[PDB]
């Protein structure tokens, strides 16, 4: 949510009611409530674009942990995003080493989440908690309390 | 988006 | 005469090819919604046979 | 003019209703084919849940 929301934060009102009418008739021959291969399909090839039922389902696993099982409308539009050209990979990993080693206030290699909410306490802006202990459990995968930088960089994806 | 679109597309 | 029995082989026939197409029609929603479900059902296959081949790992 | 009017537009309804069928009749043997594959996909993905199954015990 935290990448969808931030999104559609942007994209004005028209840009909503143009994509909430194309799942009104991407559901023209619907599927699952969802929407499974057929309007999915549908849609592509009265272009041509290439979604499969295997990686269609498995985006939506990626995914349907709301609950949609398949291409809902929010599927639909998530392929929708997941083919126009914005930006991607990652500020650098010599940035991202200099991040984590900022969250590594302590000077070591291991962070455990209270520098690290220091640091956010350094960012300041409205703090969330919960998602704070999200993104321990991101980053420590390692999961032993106290974090890497590798463990930092599955702590910060999607991240300027 | 032009080739199926047209003109409509302005803002969204 | 002949144009009427056109009439009536054009006709039948697009009432023949009317059944068929709607035919094939369903044939192809039938075969498509299936095939979806055919395809879910490769992915609890493979889902299942990931569950147990994990366990066998 | 009517008898062949009515077989030449009943033999267009029925072109494109016959391509319809031809569309419906390709997508219904390419998703029957695909139902075929996903579903011989599932019963080897199965056939594998068995070995795997059975290599699990």
């Amino acid at each position: 949510d935290d990448i969808y929301k931030a999104a559609v934060e942007q994209l004005t009102e028209e840009q909503k009611n143009e994509f909430k009418a194309a799942f009104d008739i991407f559901v023209l021959g619907a599927e699952d409530g969802c929407i499974s291969t057929k309007e999915l399909g549908k849609v592509m090839r009265m272009l041509g674009q290439n979604p499969t039922p295997e990686e269609l389902q498995e985006m939506i696993d990626e995914v349907d942990e709301d609950g949609s099982g398949t291409v809902d409308f929010d599927e639909f539009l998530v392929m929708m995003v997941r083919c126009m050209k914005d930006d991607s990979k990652g500020k650098s990993e010599e940035e991202l080493s200099d991040l984590f080693r900022m969250f590594d206030k302590n000077a070591d290699g291991y962070i455990d989440l209270d520098e690290l909410k220091i640091m956010l306490q350094a960012t300041g802006e409205t703090i969330t908690e919960d998602d704070i202990e999200e993104l321990m459990k991101d980053g420590d995968k390692n999961n032993d309390g106290r974090i890497d930088y590798d463990e930092f960089l599955e702590f910060m994806k999607g991240v300027e | 988006m032009q080739a199926l679109l047209g003109a409509r597309a302005k803002e969204s | 005469e002949e144009a009427e029995k056109a009439a009536d082989e054009s006709e039948r026939g697009m009432k023949v090819i009317e059944s068929r197409a709607q035919k094939d029609e369903e044939k192809m929603e039938i075969q498509e919604i299936q095939l979806k479900e055919a395809k879910h059902i490769a992915e609890d296959a493979d889902r299942k046979y990931e569950e147990v081949a994990r366990k066998l790992v």
